[PDB]
């Protein structure tokens, strides 16, 4: 999708935990997962605890990727939901799109992606760090 | 003699040690009566003791100023009795347990389950290879003339460098 | 009948097949080793039945004939005690002076020159001096004979053939099913009364019937050889009422509650009995009775197939409040359908009942002339610390166990489970400033009498003759307890222990049990004790609580129980693992004992053992030093251990030489686990390539590829190394030092 | 931040990407093996470093490799 | 400590540390520059092996002096 | 005992230098790691992975080899 | 006299240890391999199996006889 | 080369570097290694087999 997040959404019911984000949230960096239910339910956050699911649609507040991707990985090898939407909260209200980028998963194949990183010999024709040296640059 | 030591047939200190060993169990024996086993072992101890000091002194060993024999690894033919010999027997019993395991090495590498007949020994043919590795210094000889004791070198893996 | 016996037959075939495959319990493993790694993790899922299957049926078998096979391992270490006691110790020889004659119950054989452990124990014997204690126990029981030990050995092994044919059956020929294994209700009924109840009872009526009579004649000074035997003594109602004036009534008062009239042989006089320095044995008598009625009432309680009884279902859901949500529900699904939660809760009460074990037999000698054998109360109080800390640390290990595995989020919502995980960050540093605190104070202040004593003011220390730290409710408890005969225990002769004050408990000479005084230095030790028991506690529940997740990694459940990290990402994710801070905690267990122990040996040798001669002159072993001593860190280095190491380094050419051999290789092996500990896997894995080198050069490598132990098995192998070490230095070092003094 | 490479001895089996708890790594067309897909790393920011793409490469001296680097406050993990 | 101790449990502590820290009244208006993380891995091992070096000499310094001062010979 | 203590002392020798020549030697790359010379000369390891490299480094040799030297010297 | 014996003897084994700690950076950020083709140097790289393995015989030799002989006299 | 030969791995990055492995199949397109050499030891991660290209295969016996 796009850049844009409804704050409206409904949260799952949870009883309040000691896991949840710390004052550098609204300070530096929030995280957002919204995801479909079909059912009322129980899971387990990644922030230690047991929060019911709320039948429709949820909204869920993290501090860091890795606990959004970890839920997004529960509510994938558990009871099968895959429209999961991971987002990124400014402190200055600006959202931004992060998992499901180009709209599918990244394990599955999409003509439009730009290979990043990518290098055209195999690892042990890697350059010596002496043709490197007084230069700043490296051998990646 | 060697390093300014003496024969410990010819020592002091070391009869003096046996004096000392002996009356140390003879003080320990007279708290047990007579015919009693633990009498028997303590009178046995003692002539242990007696026998191990004239073995020593008639070995033709040298003690120092301490009374205690010192052994001579130096390789003159009078003190074989030490290191040298005892040296030999054991090359020889290190080269036979070697020689062994690596004929089962072959033999386990050459089947069709060479882990499971590591862990699971095929006792038979270990037995026949642990028996005839008596011959080592004359197979390992053969093996190293005929070139299949040592891989070649560019056969063996080697880390990048 | 709900409750009811169903069981499978014929289950699993006895062969001897899977015995030539193994790993054949994991699918893993089954497929043969590639590297030697598998032998390894072979050796450590031998026992985790639940990563073999995914049926509780199977696995509760397995954990039943598993239960028979240690039942019988136990039996048959009975019989070798009993089976020696009859025939290689000196026991009759005891038993004619149990006060100069020291036991030994195993001799060696002379072929290397060992022959000089067979030291002088008294009696025209030669063996090593025993420990144990069990001359001490078999003595209270009344087996004055050498016969009845041999018989009692062969019963052992007769119990022992008969545990491993049930263990075999159970498994092979009738194993039950899970519902069998269900049945809560009914196992606790027949374990509080069957077990507990019918053993103290059955106890309680041996004690009466021999150990009463053959003790009193012993103590009468009757030699053994002239006592009559047990089953002479069983069927005499005239021999008993000479000894004991009230079996000529027989059992009418009983059935009349005229139970007064037992008071000859039931009593509640307490203290000690002067002639053996032990507990009275008709008080022994009585209070088997006490807990053998206490525990057939208790096993009353629960529902089986009549309609009276509790439900624990009911009882658990009941119990809930404001601040816990929906309380104890859910927990009872928890614990009839886990085993590792079980283990969980039985290893920490084991572990504490241990514990109070080795605090209640040392004040309250409860054999007889084992008081005055002062080697034995070391050696069980050493022992029972060390057993209890072993088990309080496995109880964590499997609470974390359970965590990571049986634990559910649908069936333990808003449960105490879930409002404990749900606030952990506020117990574990709540638990952190406790730890912290405690530990400032306690150990600075022995640090600053340090700087005191080394800066030539003692006026300016925590002393006695200084600014003071008196244990006021110590004291005042102890006050109570002294007073408690009369006023608060009033059909009571003498108190409970004489550790709380008193008068001093002498057997000829040698001091039984004498008033132990509290000053400064057991105030501080006190406070040392409760801060490393909290820092272990720290380490062992931020363990079982961040098991399943935590900040840093929010996904620790699906990595696994044990795992050596999660990468160096993070900035570095080194030991995350519950395992791990299992590991960490079982060296501040050894480091708590080491202390609890060190305290135990110094007080008692300085406060309380030692020699009683005319008008009462009391000379203690290390002469009254541990109230001055014990107060700096340098004064516990001179005069503990510097002081008290003479007896196992100078114990060479003597019957004591073994102590100083596993002296020195305890160190050996305490420093060699430091190799483990501090190194890491890929210098190892490096150093096995430079030889695999050689090895594939002569035609030497095994198919089997030789690899590096593992991280989580380097980090086992070094924590085994350092207990093994630590706990040998410590045993020869107090084995020796009290043997010879 | 790590800087994440992926060498061309990629076979395009895909257990990195599903390896990978940070949204790092994604599949992009390819034409060098039978799969016809090799691993990128458009999102180097979000990597913590945690070489769990390195433990699922099955290639003999693995693929895709991670150098640790610069470390930020995503690089690090922290929550606070 | 730190040769045998690894980052893992005390990066966990630091956070709870950091928990403690934020949600406190009082003291929270403390605020701290930089963010409070565990030792790295290699500093942890030089710190631990520094520790055991310096602790060796001053151990091994006032023994094979004071020994010889106790005895004079 | 002199005997004794120099074969000691020997010992000694020959396994510092044998940690401190196995880093210098391996610091440019093994066969657990071949490309260890683009990781630099002190990083922490490469991961859990294929077996576990831990102290995989020649400042870990170095630091490994800083114990038995002070074992050495003591 | 004790002093200054043990003060020189641990700084010995320090600058020992040092030596071979920049010999090994001295391989990881300093060593060419092109300009040192078929090398005194570039030789010890290439026997450097055979230089550890033999490292390690005579540590384990050491060790196993000077401990086996301490034990048998204890 | 051929499906069956006896092949000298040359690559010095390899877990098998001057080892003999088994090839497999030789694939026939565009691919950068496209011959699947199969060995009877396994290495770190536990693989036995690996693509390599065909000029880092030395060849020891024909099939
Ligand atoms: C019979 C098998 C065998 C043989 C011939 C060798 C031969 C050798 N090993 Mg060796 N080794 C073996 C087994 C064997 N090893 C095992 C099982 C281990 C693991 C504990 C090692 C660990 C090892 C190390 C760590 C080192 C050597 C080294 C060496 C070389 C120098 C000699 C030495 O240090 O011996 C010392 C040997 C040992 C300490 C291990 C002995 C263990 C037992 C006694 C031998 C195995 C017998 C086997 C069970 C017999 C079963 C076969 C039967 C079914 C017929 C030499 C090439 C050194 C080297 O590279 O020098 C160049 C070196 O540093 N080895
Ligand atoms: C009154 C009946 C009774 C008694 C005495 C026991 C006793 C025992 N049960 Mg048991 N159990 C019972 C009923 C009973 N159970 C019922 C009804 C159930 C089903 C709900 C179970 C289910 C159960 C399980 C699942 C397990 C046990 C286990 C155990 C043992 C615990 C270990 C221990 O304390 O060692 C004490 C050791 C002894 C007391 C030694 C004596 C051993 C014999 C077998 C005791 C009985 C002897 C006999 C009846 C008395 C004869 C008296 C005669 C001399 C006059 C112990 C032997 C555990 C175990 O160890 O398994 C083997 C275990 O895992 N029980
Ligand atoms: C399991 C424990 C146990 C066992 C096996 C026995 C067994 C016995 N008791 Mg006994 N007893 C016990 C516990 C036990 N007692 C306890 C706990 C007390 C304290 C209250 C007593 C107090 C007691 C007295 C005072 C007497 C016995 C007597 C007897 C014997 C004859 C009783 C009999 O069978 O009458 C038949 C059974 C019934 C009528 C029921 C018999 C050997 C008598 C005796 O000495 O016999 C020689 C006797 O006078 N008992
Ligand atoms: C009632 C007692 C009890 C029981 C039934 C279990 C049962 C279990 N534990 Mg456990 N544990 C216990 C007590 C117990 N533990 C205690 C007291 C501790 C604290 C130290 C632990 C710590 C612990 C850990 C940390 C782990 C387990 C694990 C396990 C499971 C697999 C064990 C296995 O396969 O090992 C097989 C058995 C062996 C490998 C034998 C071990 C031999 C020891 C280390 C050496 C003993 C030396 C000896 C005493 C003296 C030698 C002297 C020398 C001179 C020769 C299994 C369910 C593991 C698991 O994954 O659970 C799911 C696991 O990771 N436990
Ligand atoms: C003698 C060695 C030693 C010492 C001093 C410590 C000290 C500590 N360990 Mg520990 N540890 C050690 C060995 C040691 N460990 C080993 C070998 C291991 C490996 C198994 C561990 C594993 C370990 C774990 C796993 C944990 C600890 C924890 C702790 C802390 C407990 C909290 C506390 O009371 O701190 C207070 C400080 C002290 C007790 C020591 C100093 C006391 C001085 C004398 C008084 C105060 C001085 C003052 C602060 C400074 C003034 C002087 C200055 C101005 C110059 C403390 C810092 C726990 C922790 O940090 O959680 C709270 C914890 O979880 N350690
Ligand atoms: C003439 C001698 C000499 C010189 C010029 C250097 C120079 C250098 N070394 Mg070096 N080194 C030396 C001797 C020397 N070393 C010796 C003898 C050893 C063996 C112990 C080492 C081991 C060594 C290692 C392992 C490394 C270096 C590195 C370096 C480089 C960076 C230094 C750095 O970052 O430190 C900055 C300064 C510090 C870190 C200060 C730390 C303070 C130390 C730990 C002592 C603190 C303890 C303190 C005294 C305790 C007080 C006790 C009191 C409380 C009682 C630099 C080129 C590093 C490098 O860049 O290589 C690639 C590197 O990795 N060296
Ligand atoms: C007292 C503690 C201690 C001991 C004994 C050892 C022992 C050893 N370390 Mg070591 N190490 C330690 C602490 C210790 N380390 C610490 C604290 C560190 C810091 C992390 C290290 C770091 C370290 C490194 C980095 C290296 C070693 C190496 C070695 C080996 C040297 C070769 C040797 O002596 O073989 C002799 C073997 C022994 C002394 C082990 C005992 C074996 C048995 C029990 C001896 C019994 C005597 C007799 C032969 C019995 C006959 C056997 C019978 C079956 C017939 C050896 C296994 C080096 C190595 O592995 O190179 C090969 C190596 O590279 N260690
Ligand atoms: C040492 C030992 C041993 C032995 C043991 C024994 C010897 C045991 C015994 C046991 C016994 C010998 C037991 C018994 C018991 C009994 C009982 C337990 C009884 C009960 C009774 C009752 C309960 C009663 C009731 C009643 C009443 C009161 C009323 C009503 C009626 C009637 C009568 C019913 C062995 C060898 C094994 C091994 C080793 C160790
Ligand atoms: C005259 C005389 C004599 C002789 C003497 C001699 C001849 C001696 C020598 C000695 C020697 C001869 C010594 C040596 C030593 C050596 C050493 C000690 C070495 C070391 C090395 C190192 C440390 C290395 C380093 C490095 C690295 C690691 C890498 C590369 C670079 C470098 C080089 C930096 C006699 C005895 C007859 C007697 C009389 C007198
Ligand atoms: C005269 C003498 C002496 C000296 C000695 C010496 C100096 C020696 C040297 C020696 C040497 C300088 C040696 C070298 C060597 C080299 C080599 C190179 C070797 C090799 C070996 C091998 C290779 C083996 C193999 C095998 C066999 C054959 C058997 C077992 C198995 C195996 C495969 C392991 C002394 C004074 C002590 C004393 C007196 C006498
Ligand atoms: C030495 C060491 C190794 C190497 C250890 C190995 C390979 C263990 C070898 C096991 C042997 C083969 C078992 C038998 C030992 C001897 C053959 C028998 C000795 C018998 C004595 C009683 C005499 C590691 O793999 C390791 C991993 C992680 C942290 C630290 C370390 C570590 O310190
Ligand atoms: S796991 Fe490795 S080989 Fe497989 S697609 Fe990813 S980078 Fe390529
Ligand atoms: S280091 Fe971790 S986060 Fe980064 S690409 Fe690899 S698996 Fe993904
Ligand atoms: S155990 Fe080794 S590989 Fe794992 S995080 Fe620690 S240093 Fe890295």
């Amino acid at each position: 999708t796009s850049d844009v997040l409804n704050l409206q959404i409904p949260t799952p019911t949870f009883g309040g935990s000691t896991g949840g984000w710390l004052r550098a949230a609204e300070i530096e960096e929030k995280y957002a997962i919204t995801w479909t239910s079909k059912k009322e339910q129980i899971f387990e956050m990644p922030t230690s605890g047991a929060a019911i699911m709320q039948k429709g649609e949820n909204l869920l507040y993290l501090a860091k990727k890795e606990q959004c991707l970890a839920l997004s990985t529960q509510l994938r090898t558990l009871f099968k939901i895959s429209d999961y939407k991971i987002y990124r909260i400014f402190p200055n209200s600006e959202v931004q799109y992060l998992h499901p980028k180009d709209g599918v998963f990244p394990e599955k194949l999409n003509e439009g992606r730009i290979g990043v990183g990518n290098v055209g010999y195999s690892i042990g024709k890697n350059p010596n760090p002496v043709n490197v040296k007084f230069t700043g640059k490296n051998t990646f | 003699d060697v390093s300014g030591l003496t024969p410990c047939k010819d020592s002091a200190v070391f009869k003096k040690r046996l004096d000392g060993s002996v009356k140390k169990l003879q003080a320990r024996l007279a708290n047990y009566t007579e015919g009693t086993p633990a009498y028997l072992a303590l009178e046995q101890q003692i002539d242990q003791t007696k026998a191990r000091f004239a073995k020593y002194g008639d070995k033709g060993l040298l003690c120092g100023a301490d009374g205690l024999p010192h052994l001579i690894a130096d390789g003159r033919p009078d003190h074989a009795g030490e290191f040298v010999i005892p040296a030999f027997g054991f090359l020889y019993i290190a080269g036979w347990i070697g020689w062994a395991g690596r004929s089962y090495l072959q033999f386990s590498k050459k089947t069709d389950k060479p882990n499971e007949n590591e862990i699971i020994i095929n006792v038979p043919v270990a037995l026949g290879m642990m028996s005839g590795a008596f011959l080592w210094p004359l197979a390992a000889w053969k093996e190293l003339i005929n070139g299949q004791l040592l891989v070649p070198g560019d056969e063996v893996t080697v880390s990048p460098r | 009948s709900k409750v009811r016996v169903i069981v499978d037959k014929d289950p699993v075939a006895t062969s001897f097949e899977k015995w030539a495959q193994p790993g054949h319990f994991s699918r893993t493993l089954a497929k043969g080793p590639k590297t030697t790694t598998w032998i390894w993790n072979l050796h450590a899922d031998a026992h985790d039945f639940d990563s073999q299957t995914s049926s509780l049926e199977d696995i509760s078998r397995k954990i039943f004939s598993a239960h028979f096979g240690q039942l019988a391992i136990i039996f048959l270490w009975v019989s070798q005690a009993y089976f020696h006691g009859a025939r290689f110790s000196n026991y009759s020889a005891w038993l004619l002076n149990p006060t100069s004659i020291k036991p030994s119950a195993q001799v060696v054989w002379p072929v290397v020159g060992q022959e000089i452990l067979n030291g002088d124990v008294g009696g025209g014997f030669s063996g090593v001096q025993i420990t144990s204690g069990v001359f001490q126990m078999w003595r209270a029981s009344g087996i004055t004979n050498e016969t009845e030990l041999y018989w009692t050995a062969m019963g052992g092994l007769m119990m022992s053939a008969l545990m491993v044919f049930a263990g075999w059956f159970h498994y092979h020929k009738a194993a039950p099913k899970l519902e069998w294994f269900q049945n809560v209700e009914s196992m606790m009924n027949h374990h509080l009364a069957g077990l507990l109840g019918l053993g103290c009872l059955s106890w309680s009526g041996h004690q009466i019937h021999i150990s009463l009579p053959i003790n009193k004649l012993l103590d009468a000074g009757v030699a053994p050889q002239e006592i009559p035997l047990p089953h002479e003594l069983l069927f005499n109602q005239d021999l008993m009422a000479q000894l004991y004036p009230s079996f000529k009534k027989g059992l009418l008062p009983f059935f009349t509650l005229n139970w007064g009239e037992y008071s000859d042989f039931l009593t509640f006089k307490g203290g000690l009995n002067p002639i053996t320095g032990s507990l009275w044995l008709s008080d022994t008598a009585h209070h088997h009775l006490a807990l053998a009625v206490l525990f057939i009432f208790a096993g009353h309680m629960y529902r089986t197939n009549w309609g009276i009884g509790h439900s624990m279902k009911e009882i658990l859901e009941a119990h809930k409040g404001p601040l816990t949500g929906e309380g104890h529900k859910g927990l009872y699904e928890i614990l009839t359908t886990s085993w590792h939660a079980q283990l969980a809760i039985n290893l920490a009460m084991m572990g504490s009942l241990s514990i109070i074990v080795a605090h209640h037999m040392y004040a309250m000698p409860p054999y007889p002339y084992i008081a005055v054998d002062y080697p034995t109360q070391l050696s069980l109080f050493t022992h029972h610390m060390w057993i209890g800390g072993f088990c309080v640390c496995g109880a964590a290990a499997h609470g974390a166990i359970f965590m990571v595995r049986d634990y559910s989020p649908v069936q333990s919502y808003n449960n105490l489970l879930d409002r404990v995980l749900r606030h952990r960050d506020a117990i574990i540093s709540h638990l952190n400033w406790v730890c912290i605190f405690l530990g400032t104070h306690s150990f600075g202040l022995y640090i600053h009498n340090d700087t005191m004593r080394a800066l030539g003011r003692p006026q300016d220390m925590f002393s006695d003759k200084a600014i003071q730290l008196q244990p006021i409710f110590a004291k005042w408890v102890q006050s109570l307890h002294t007073l408690a005969p009369g006023n608060t225990a009033p059909n009571s002769l003498a108190t409970a222990s004489y550790a709380f004050g008193g008068d001093v408990v002498a057997v000829n000479g040698k001091i039984a049990m004498m008033p132990i005084q509290l000053g400064t230095a057991d105030f501080l030790v006190h406070h040392i004790h409760a801060f490393t028991i909290h820092v272990t506690v720290l380490i062992l529940l931020k363990g079982v609580l961040f098991a399943r997740s935590s900040r840093l990694i929010p996904d620790k459940a699906n990595l696994g129980f044990r795992f050596p990290c999660d990468g160096p990402g993070r900035g570095g994710t080194c030991q995350v693992s519950a395992w791990d801070h299992i590991f960490l905690g079982l060296f501040w267990m050894y480091n708590c004992i080491s202390v609890v122990i060190f305290h135990f040996s110094w007080k008692m040798q300085s406060d309380v053992w030692g020699t009683i001669s005319e008008k009462g002159k009391i000379t203690h072993i290390t002469g009254g030093n541990f109230a001055n001593s014990a107060l700096t860190i340098n004064g516990w280095l001179r005069d503990f251990l510097w002081s008290q190491a003479s007896q196992v380094i100078q114990s060479y050419g003597s019957a004591l030489s073994a102590y100083g051999i596993i002296f020195l290789g305890a160190h050996f092996i305490w420093a060699f686990s430091l190799m483990f500990l501090f190194s890491g896997r890929g210098y190892w894995q490096e150093l096995i390539e430079s030889v695999v080198w050689a090895h594939n050069k002569l035609k030497l490598a095994p198919a089997i590829q030789p690899r590096a132990l593992s991280i989580t098995q380097g980090r086992a192998v070094g924590l085994a190394h350092y207990l093994l070490g630590g706990i040998g230095t410590t045993w020869s070092f107090f084995l020796a030092r009290i043997i010879s003094v | 931040s790590h800087s994440v490479r992926v060498y061309d001895t990629c076979i395009g089996c895909t257990q990195c990407v599903r390896a990978c708890p940070c949204d790092v790594l994604e599949m992009v067309p390819w034409d060098g093996c039978k799969a016809g897909q090799i691993a990128s790393a458009p999102r180097a920011e979000d990597c913590i470093g945690c070489k769990r793409c390195e433990t699922a490469c099955p290639t003999d001296f693995l693929s895709v490799r991670v150098y640790l680097g610069s470390e930020t406050t995503r690089s690090l993990g922290l929550t606070y | 400590m730190f040769l045998i101790s690894w980052r893992g449990y005390w990066q966990e502590l630091i956070e709870t540390l950091v928990w403690a820290h934020e949600r406190t009244p009082i003291a929270n208006l403390v605020k701290w520059r930089d963010k409070p993380v565990a030792l790295s891995i290699v500093q942890a091992r030089l710190v631990g092996l520094a520790h055991f070096t310096v602790g060796f000499i001053f151990t091994f310094a006032p023994f094979v002096i004071a020994s010889t001062t106790g005895k004079f010979a | 005992g002199d005997f004794l203590v120099h074969h000691a002392i020997a010992l000694g020798l020959h396994t510092t230098t044998l940690i401190l020549v196995k880093g210098a030697l391996d610091a440019r790359g093994s066969k657990l790691m071949p490309d260890k010379k683009d990781f630099g000369y002190s990083f922490p390891c490469d991961g859990p992975g294929r077996g576990g490299t831990c102290d995989i480094s020649a400042w870990d040799a170095f630091y490994l080899a800083m114990f038995w030297m002070l074992n050495t010297i003591s | 006299q004790a002093a200054l014996y043990t003060h020189h003897q641990y700084i010995a084994g320090f600058l020992m240890v040092g030596a071979f700690a920049h010999g090994a950076i001295f391989f990881v950020r300093d060593y060419d391999p092109e300009v040192n083709k078929d090398n005194v140097l570039a030789r010890m790289l290439q026997h450097k199996e055979a230089i550890i393995s033999h490292l390690s015989w005579v540590s384990l030799f050491l060790g196993f006889h000077t401990l086996g002989l301490y034990i048998h006299n204890d | 080369i051929e499906r069956g030969s006896k092949v000298r791995v040359l690559r010095p990055e390899s877990y098998w570097f001057q080892e003999c492995g088994s090839v497999a199949t030789i694939a026939k397109g565009g691919d950068r290694y496209p011959v699947v050499v199969r060995f009877e030891k396994v290495n770190y991660p536990g693989v036995a087999p690996n693509n390599f290209a065909l000029d880092e295969l030395g060849e020891v016996e024909a099939p």
